[PDB]
RNA sequence: AGGACCGAACCGACUAAUGUUGAAAAAUUAGCGGAUGACUUGUGGCUGGGGGUGAAAGGCCAAUCAAACCGGGAGAUAGCU
RNA sequence: GCUCGCCGGAAGACCAAGGGUUCCUGUCCAACGUUAAUCGGGGCAGGGUGAGUCGACCCCUAAGGCGAGGCCGAAAGGCGUAGUCGAUGGGAAACAGGUUAAUAUUCCUGUACUUGGUGUUACUGCGAAGGGGGGACGGAGAAGGCUAUGUUGGCCGGGCGACGGUUGUCCCGGUUUAAGCGUGUAGGCUGGUUUUCCAGGCAAAUCCGGAAAAUCAAGGCUGAGGCGUGAUGACGAGGCACUACGGUGCUGAAGCAACAAAUGCCCUGCUUCCAGGAAAAGCCUCUAAGCAUCAGGUAACAUCAAAUCGUACCCCAAACCGACACAGGUGGUCAGGUAGAGAAUACCAAGGCGCUUGAGAGAACUCGGGUGAAGGAACUAGGCAAAAUGGUGCCGUAACUUCGGGAGAAGGCACGCUGAUAUGUAGGUGAGGUCCCUCGCGGAUGGAGCUGAAAUCAGUCGAAGAUACCAGCUGGCUGCAACUGUUUAUUAAAAACACAGCACUGUGCAAACACGAAAGUGGACGUAUACGGUGUGACGCCUGCCCGGUGCCGGAAGGUUAAUU
């Protein structure tokens, strides 16, 4: 059956990507959070 | 006119192996490690000025590197150009 | 003319078609035509404000000249054409200057006939002038409210407006809705009525002929929850409440005109 | 000509059996409906939680929906076990 | 390796998405692989992806996004103008052969093509952020002309058969060739030219639009395919020589015609309908401020450049989405033979596979199937399930009906093979030939050859000829819903929803109404034959009485009545 996910990198990265996540200051909030924390990976760029 | 600096530094090592080897006995191509950022007209300036032949035409080509173990721990190898420069014919390098 | 398909299938059984073999069968006249894509019925915020909005055929724009100003410049009618844009047939002319134009083809005209605008143009269907230099008595249509706005009043097939008075500087309009309204006499018309009365006799016959005009179907109030409509619920078929729209107002009877700005306009409401 | 007819692809999902620590957190097999249309499908886009969307089943909104998910108030409160 | 079996509109082949070394070679078998494993998509090491023409990038815009100023909003922010992004769409150019263990329209061979930068020569008004043209667009249907492709014959090479026959109307194989260039064909569209003139194209214009003239009638555009060339080439049935027995090296004959033929092409055509069918650039052209024997245009030639990134491999799947090497899901392209209406189906080709536990035994019982005496719904909630019907042509077909239907109603008859008619018919296709020329890819007559159903009359085999696969059960009475549709993803598909139609009611446009502190936006670039809400639900005949209650509409005298004062 199909299933939930269906993979577009196109679409993963308009989405969730490190840009969209700058457009924003909720956003930006997220990456300061992902900072903090120290995460190896901000967002799904790499 | 490409400097000479930028050209000492866009040629890493020539390429060993049976595709090298044959690239060179059945049409007169070597096959080199370039610098990754080199273009074709730098590997041919390059060529034609540190190895003193002359170059009908480069091809190129950007390998990507595998991933690797090691003491259970991933890792991976860089990637690197490769190109392939054709001699007219004569030139004999 | 009005044509009864033959019930070769339900869906055709009772469809009525109103075709108009005048009408121009090629392409619209390109430099008049712009593109407008759809809305679903969709705002900016991306919401649904009018329901029942989606789908149906692309249509492209046919720029109209509601203003009809060139004045003095007589044109002659080149051919009819259809407009999906609008009830009206729309009609292309082409003035002695060399200009095209559309307009909202009234009753009775046709390719070859002469029209005019201005203050010295006949007084025959087709012809536009301020309504002050029109004969009380006269029927009009493509009415504007303001000098030099554009008609906006009287537009759709079939529909006209009757002068009923002049009193200086102000016209009394007789409006298809029954309303008698005061507008500027410096307001222009179009003498006649609009064309293609025939257009409310056709009958789309099937679901899908409302589908193809954009227009989605309506879910009855009674037959949703609570939750969705006040209406909702209930065992069976239960109503015992007053009917009201989703938002909960009253739906039959109660008046919603709210503007002070231009009762002073309206000589007498419609009724 | 047709929301026309029969019938594959394609879309659906009426009946039975199987399966129910499944081959599968909804399928398989034999039959079944639509199949030029209110059809179907790819890519991208827009609508955001008392909000959306709904040919309306309280349906659906990432295997979650009479108020999603994550984090926080937070060690809510629990005359109950 | 030899047999066997399975798929073959796929279980073959190529892509996109997605994944990312899984690709190839050597080695290893701990763990992983539902068993063993010498094997692997497993471990380890090494190798492998070559572009002016393919794709990205790039020019261009759609929805939509962001948005200098701006408008709005406690703050955060919202909306939006100029702009600027954004493909799923528009925009230049390459093909065939060969080759690697693993890449190839990228390497090699052979033959092409496009865009720009210069550098000369020659005629030379160039110039846009502006004007026009073009790009540029729907559905359905019909028919012709073709090709891909196939079949037969001819040709060429080979064979003379493990068992009766097989030198023949016998058997097997092959019979392939591109882009480009020339030719402008079937066919589609349009009258062509040259002048004077003008309230239109934000200015202007020699362009476009419009008008008025004379003149000439075939000019212009588009266009499959075919032919010629590309091509003395390549490829090529086979044969010969090595083998490091995995394959390479060398050599190479025929390379034609007829018929059949697409869902592909001509065709973005034609015909027709209503629901009336993107944009912008590339491109052509027109001129403005401006440059004006300068720049700049055109054409020729010469010479430069065409970067960067992707390219391995899987891709209906053991490599993607499903925790699995999971009977699931996943968009596009290719389309052979016999039979068949067919992309159904059966058997096959090219190709690809036997599904990663086996071996025995032949109990109950479970699952999936085959057959069944007599009876035939007695079963059961219910004919659930099963059994049954099933094709084509023709004969024939009821109530009722909205005149379309009901209808494939029902019911029935024929059906294989062989021969004759007719050494192969009706029909299609159409060579040589002769004639004519607005002289060619011409047209008329000509009909050789090829292909070719149906029928009728005889005969003939079987129990059975729509023989397999495939493939309607039928009728009668009645409730409901007019109908096609929609729905509870995952126990409900229905009488529920929708529906065309009907009615009430609101709404005069800065509309009502809806989203929104607002600005705004939808409604609608619509304007009462319109738009919103509500109920009813095709059609036919109809739709009675009640305004006391509640609501809504109207009313303005009197009572009651807020802030205020
Ligand atoms: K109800
Ligand atoms: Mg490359
Ligand atoms: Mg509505
Ligand atoms: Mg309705
Ligand atoms: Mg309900
Ligand atoms: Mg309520
Ligand atoms: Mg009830
Ligand atoms: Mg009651
Ligand atoms: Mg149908
Ligand atoms: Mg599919
Ligand atoms: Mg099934
Ligand atoms: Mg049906
Ligand atoms: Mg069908
Ligand atoms: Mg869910
Ligand atoms: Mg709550
Ligand atoms: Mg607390
Ligand atoms: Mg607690
Ligand atoms: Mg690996
Ligand atoms: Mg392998
Ligand atoms: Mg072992
Ligand atoms: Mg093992
Ligand atoms: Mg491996
Ligand atoms: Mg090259
Ligand atoms: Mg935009
Ligand atoms: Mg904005
Ligand atoms: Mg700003
Ligand atoms: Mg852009
Ligand atoms: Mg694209
Ligand atoms: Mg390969
Ligand atoms: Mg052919
Ligand atoms: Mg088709
Ligand atoms: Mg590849
Ligand atoms: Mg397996
Ligand atoms: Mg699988
Ligand atoms: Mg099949
Ligand atoms: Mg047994
Ligand atoms: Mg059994
Ligand atoms: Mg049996
Ligand atoms: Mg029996
Ligand atoms: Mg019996
Ligand atoms: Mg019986
Ligand atoms: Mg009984
Ligand atoms: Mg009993
Ligand atoms: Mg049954
Ligand atoms: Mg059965
Ligand atoms: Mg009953
Ligand atoms: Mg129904
Ligand atoms: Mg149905
Ligand atoms: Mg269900
Ligand atoms: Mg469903
Ligand atoms: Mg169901
Ligand atoms: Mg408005
Ligand atoms: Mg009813
Ligand atoms: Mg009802």
């Amino acid at each position: 059956m199909k299933r939930t996910f269906q993979p577009s990198v196109l679409k993963r990265n308009r989405s969730h990507g490190f840009r969209a996540r700058m457009a924003t200051k909720n956003g930006r909030q997220v990456l300061a959070r992902r900072r903090a924390k120290g995460r190896a990976r901000l967002t799904v760029s790499k | 006119m490409i400097r000479e600096e930028r050209l000492l530094k866009v040629l890493r090592a020539p390429h060993v192996s049976e595709k090298a080897s044959t690239a060179m006995e059945k049409s007169n191509t070597i096959v080199l490690k370039v610098a990754k950022d080199a273009t074709k007209a730098e590997i041919k300036a390059a060529v034609q000025k540190l190895f003193e032949v002359e170059v009908e035409v480069v091809n190129t080509l950007v390998v990507k590197g595998k991933v690797k173990r090691h003491g259970q721990r991933i890792g991976r190898r860089s990637d690197w150009k490769k190109a392939y420069v054709t001699l007219k014919e004569g030139q004999n390098l | 003319a009005v044509v009864k398909c033959k019930p070769t299938s339900p869906g055709r059984r009772h469809v009525v078609k109103v075709v108009n073999p005048e009408l121009h069968k090629g392409k619209p006249f390109a430099p008049l035509l712009e593109k407008n894509s759809k809305s679903g019925g969709r705002n900016n915020n991306g919401r649904i404000t009018t329901r029942h909005i989606g789908g149906g055929h692309k249509q492209a724009y046919r720029i109209v000249d509601f203003k009809r100003n060139k004045d003095g410049i007589p044109a002659v009618v080149e051919r009819l054409e259809y407009d999906p844009n609008r009830s009206a047939n729309i009609a292309l002319v082409l003035y002695k200057d060399g200009e095209r134009r559309y307009i909202l083809a009234p009753k009775g005209l046709k390719a070859g006939d002469q029209i005019q605008s201005g203050v010295d143009a006949a007084i025959k269907p087709g012809n536009t002038l301020p309504m002050r230099n029109i004969p009380v008595g006269s029927t009009v249509h493509n009415v504007e409210m303001k000098p030099g706005k554009g008609g906006q009043l009287a537009r759709s097939a079939g529909t006209y407006v009757q002068i009923v008075a002049r009193d200086g500087a102000y016209v009394t309009l007789r409006l298809r809705s029954g309303e008698m309204r005061k507008v500027e006499a410096d307001c222009r018309a179009t003498l006649g009525e609009v064309g293609n009365a025939e257009h409310m006799l056709r009958v789309l016959g099937k679901a899908g002929a409302a589908r193809w005009r954009g227009v989605r179907p309506t879910v009855r109030g009674t037959a949703m929850n609570p939750v969705d409509h006040p209406h909702g619920g209930g065992e069976g078929r239960n109503f015992g409440k007053h009917p009201v729209t989703p938002w909960g107002v009253q739906t039959k009877g109660k008046k919603t005109r709210s503007n002070k700005r231009t009762d002073k306009f309206i000589v007498r409401r419609r009724s």
